[PDB]
RNA sequence: AAUAUAUAGGGUGCGGGAGGGAACGCGGGGAAGUGAAACAUCUCAGUACCCGUAGGAGGAGAAAACAAUUGUGAUUCCGCA
RNA sequence: GCCGCAGCGAAAGCGAGUCUGAAUAGGGCGACCCACACGCGCAUACGCGCGUGUGAAUAGUGGCGUGUUCUGGACCCGAA
RNA sequence: GGGAUGAGCUGUGGGUAGGGGUGAAAGGCCAAUCAAACUCCGUGAUAGCUGGUUCUCCCCGAAAUGCAUUUAGGUGCAGC
RNA sequence: AUGCCGUGGUGUAAAGCGUGGCAGUGAGACGGCGGGGGAUAAGCUCCGUACGUCGAAAGGGAAACAGCCCAGAUCGCCGGC
RNA sequence: UACUAAAAACACAGGUCCGUGCGAAGUCGCAAGACGAUGUAUACGGACUGACGCCUGCCCGGUGCUGGAAGGUUAAGAGG
RNA sequence: UUGCACUACGAGUAAAGAUGCUCGUUACGCGCGGCAGGACGAAAAGACCCCGGGACCUUCACUACAACUUGGUAUUGAUGU
RNA sequence: UCUGAUCGUAUUGGGCAUCUAACCUCGAACCCUGAAUCGGGUUUAGGGACAGUGCCUGGCGGGUAGUUUAACUGGGGCGGUUGCCUCCUAAAAUGUAACGGAGGCGCCCAAAGGUUCCCUCAACCUGGACGGCAAUCAGGUGGCGAGUGUAAAUGCACAAGGGAGCUUGACUGCGAGACUUACAAGUCAAGCAGGGACGAAAGUCGGGAUUAGUGAUCCGGCACCCCCGAGUGGAAGGGGUG
């Protein structure tokens, strides 16, 4: 048959043109009021899956 | 991953939506208009096709990266902005 | 049956740069608890007291009226 | 005891900063001078 | 017939049904082991099994259909999407 | 039909750029050969931008082998 | 050794069926098997557990540590 | 004292680092040295050690004797140290 | 307790309590139907005690079971 | 039942209880009849303990269903007050 | 014809009582029936819009069914413990185990924050109405033994300790470069622009001397921005930013 992708991993990463995977920061979606913005903008935006989870996520996106 | 909440419950979802009714444009470069066709003439989005530069039946644009000396006469749907600067600057027009 | 046990973790704390090693502008050169070392030249304090860089250079260390120092020269 | 007020602007009414106070030292509504990026300048901020 | 109109019932005469068959079809009832590193939602699966009923195939089939300002024009089936 | 051919953004959309933002501020992601004389407002010298090339090095996709992997009993044997 | 005219023993024929029967009650008995029979089917049930896995040679060659874990004889990632 | 971090020399093939394919291991053992728990008991237990050997290392020595001492087996020889 | 336990264990005649007014209560069945019983509270089903003799004290707060409905709380339907 | 076989004993040693290793000491080769100290004798992939799985049993563990039970509406109507 | 009262008619609900015609009867008789303690039909004697049953709905429910019931542990159970912060063990960088040794935390502060200026403490000694070892005063001596909202260590007298003035930076948009790190996270940050506070200026300010005072994802809630809006215009829903 043909392979299936994991519904948790699509909905979490993704790839840019040049074939990094990025994700989204945690500590982010509630209790932000003792978190300073020197935190917050810390978390903000993405970055890049780190080179030693770059295997199990790149086999779970195809 | 042996029993930890794994990388794929650990991060958040990416955030927004997916717009159903997006509608896509095929590609072509105003620098490839010049390397293609080199005496210019009338550029349909049939002939963009046969010469291998953009797909079949699908909604065209045309941008504007590289350097358009001939003089072409282009028709295509929903050119760019430095698009129509560069083709009627070599003496050409741009319709839709 | 016992109370102990409990313990923190470990901070690693200490001299991050030692002297005449070459730093980028920016980079944590003693961290620590309180001042232990003081900025010096081209050196800012942190939060924390955390000692860094303000300018490229190299570290030396030094006295300055019983306090020891950290400094940079450009 | 300290719970979680918000601060709320004087001309637009959007909710711009989150903070503690303590309820019985300070039983009133706090009015602090805070910036509103909606107003690009300082307005006064009372609770809600 | 009881009982009156009559019916239930009984007499007689011609047709028909019944049960079997390896698979396939349609309609109805419907598991658990299992997977979820436990488990109940969920999965396994409308699977296994059972019930009714066929035919040489069966079911569906002639728009109270899609589509999106143009249009396609009964159903089934195969390939994509 | 699929993969390649342009990316950025939650999206509208804009597009060798784009998102954020008050910003011709900074970042994110993406694009971009100066090994090359020459010509240019270059010059104590390397460069800057653009031509001319000396004609620089990109590139994918389909098949068939192999190593792992996915779904199936999935290396084989065994419960209560 | 106990009962031996009794709540006796016995023959022939019959009835009760599997979360059910029957039981002067022992979880006893239901075809030498019973804290839920037997046979076929789901079915090649599953097992973080034990056992096994077959011809040759040449080069290099570990680990038994860290961190997390309904985890501690298992596993993910790093270390080698 | 050592150890550690940077730097300038000199030496050294099979060192290092970045990125891909396939792993195994995650029960350790005794001995030297520094310690905790134990009665400064254990072939006990739990840590440190660019420390060693076994694990996965045959040979010579310690009578025998995984872990101590010497030394790391490509093959052949009725040579030598 | 067939096949390591025959007993002080079960049964028992007698006792008390509770249920049952009659296609009864209870049980077996989705139901029809059946047993109870071709019986009718001196009868039938359940629970505990266990011949006989003398006796069987105090406690209704807790948890049941039976009766009650003044008050509070409380579903669908109606209202909208 | 069975890896072998021209299968001694002592003091040692070793995975800490040796026919099999060290150093000794003892013993001609093969049968037959007896005794049961050893071969950690045979028989049963320990019933105890522990770790993982199962079954069945209990309740004021959780979540469900049958049985019993309450109300509305349908079957279901008429007239007084 | 508003507020309140009372009377009458009509149309609708809820009580109570009566009726019979639905429905009910294992009360009785008769027929099908030759043989019938079955069943059905006719008639009669009763019950009666109740009961029973369908759908919806609360209750009750070990009668029955599926399951769960953690780990570390000098065997297991019993007792204790599990995350965070500081010290010692820890062998003069960092890190380091044990059911090894001692202690803290699940907050507090609208000033105990920001800034500008000013001051030096404790203890001891001498004199003084109530007044004592010790309240407030005065003078000598005193370089840190006091103090730090809160445990410990490292800091702090240049003060980060004490006091006063004005205040909200307990900011919005960012961030070159680092620490730590399996990963998830954690932590520090020069400097640039906006609009501010204090200061004559220089400058300092993205809470508190520093390190504890906390909880990933999912699913939701609210405020605002007006990005998508299942034919179209809206809306429902979804999305972003706090
Ligand atoms: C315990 O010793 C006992 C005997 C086991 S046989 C060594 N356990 C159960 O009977
Ligand atoms: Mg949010
Ligand atoms: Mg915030
Ligand atoms: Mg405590
Ligand atoms: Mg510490
Ligand atoms: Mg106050
Ligand atoms: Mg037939
Ligand atoms: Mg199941
Ligand atoms: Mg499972
Ligand atoms: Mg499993
Ligand atoms: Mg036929
Ligand atoms: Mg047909
Ligand atoms: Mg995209
Ligand atoms: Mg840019
Ligand atoms: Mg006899
Ligand atoms: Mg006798
Ligand atoms: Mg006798
Ligand atoms: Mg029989
Ligand atoms: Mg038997
Ligand atoms: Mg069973
Ligand atoms: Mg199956
Ligand atoms: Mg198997
Ligand atoms: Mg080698
Ligand atoms: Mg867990
Ligand atoms: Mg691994
Ligand atoms: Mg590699
Ligand atoms: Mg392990
Ligand atoms: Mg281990
Ligand atoms: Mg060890
Ligand atoms: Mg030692
Ligand atoms: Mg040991
Ligand atoms: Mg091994
Ligand atoms: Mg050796
Ligand atoms: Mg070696
Ligand atoms: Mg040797
Ligand atoms: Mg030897
Ligand atoms: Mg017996
Ligand atoms: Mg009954
Ligand atoms: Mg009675
Ligand atoms: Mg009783
Ligand atoms: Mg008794
Ligand atoms: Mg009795
Ligand atoms: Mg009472
Ligand atoms: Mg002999
Ligand atoms: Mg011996
Ligand atoms: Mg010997
Ligand atoms: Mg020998
Ligand atoms: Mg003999
Ligand atoms: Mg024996
Ligand atoms: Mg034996
Ligand atoms: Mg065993
Ligand atoms: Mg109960
Ligand atoms: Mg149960
Ligand atoms: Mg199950
Ligand atoms: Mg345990
Ligand atoms: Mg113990
Ligand atoms: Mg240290
Ligand atoms: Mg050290
Ligand atoms: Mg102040
Ligand atoms: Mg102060
Ligand atoms: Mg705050
Ligand atoms: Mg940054
Ligand atoms: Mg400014
Ligand atoms: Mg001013
Ligand atoms: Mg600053
Ligand atoms: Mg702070
Ligand atoms: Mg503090
Ligand atoms: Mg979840
Ligand atoms: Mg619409
Ligand atoms: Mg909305
Ligand atoms: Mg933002
Ligand atoms: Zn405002």
């Amino acid at each position: 048959p043909k392979a299936k992708t994991h519904s948790g991993a699509s909905k979490r990463f993704r790839r840019t043109g040049t074939g990094k995977i990025v994700r989204q920061k945690a500590n982010r979606r509630h209790l932000l009021e003792h978190k300073p913005s020197t935190r917050t903008r810390r978390l903000d935006g993405r970055t890049v899956v780190a080179a030693n989870d770059t295997k199990r996520v790149t086999s779970l996106l195809n | 991953e042996g029993g930890q909440m794994p990388i794929h419950m650990r991060l958040p979802k990416l955030k927004g939506f997916r717009n159903r009714f997006r509608t896509e444009y095929e590609i072509v470069n105003v620098g490839d208009i010049n390397r293609l066709f080199p005496q210019g003439g009338a550029v349909g989005v049939d002939d963009l096709v046969a010469k291998g530069a953009v797909r079949k039946n699908a909604l065209v644009k045309v941008l504007g990266d590289g350097k358009l000396t001939a003089k072409v006469d282009v028709s295509a749907h929903k050119f760019s902005g430095s698009a129509r600067a560069k083709i009627t600057a070599a003496g050409g027009s741009a319709t839709e | 049956s016992s109370r102990n046990g409990r313990d923190s973790a470990a901070q690693r704390l200490g001299v991050k740069r030692y002297g005449g090693q070459v730093v980028k502008a920016g980079e944590i050169l003693v961290r620590q608890r309180g001042t232990k070392f003081h900025p010096g030249v081209n050196v800012g304090r942190g939060g924390d007291d955390t000692l860094f860089a303000k300018t490229a250079g190299a570290v030396e260390f030094g006295i300055k009226r019983g306090r020891k120092t950290v400094s940079i020269v450009g | 005891v300290r719970p979680k007020i918000t601060l709320a602007c004087e001309v637009c009414k959007h909710r711009n900063y989150i903070t503690k106070k303590n309820r019985r030292n300070d039983p009133d509504r706090l009015e602090l001078k805070k910036f509103c990026p909606n107003c690009g300048k300082h307005q006064a901020h009372r609770e809600t």
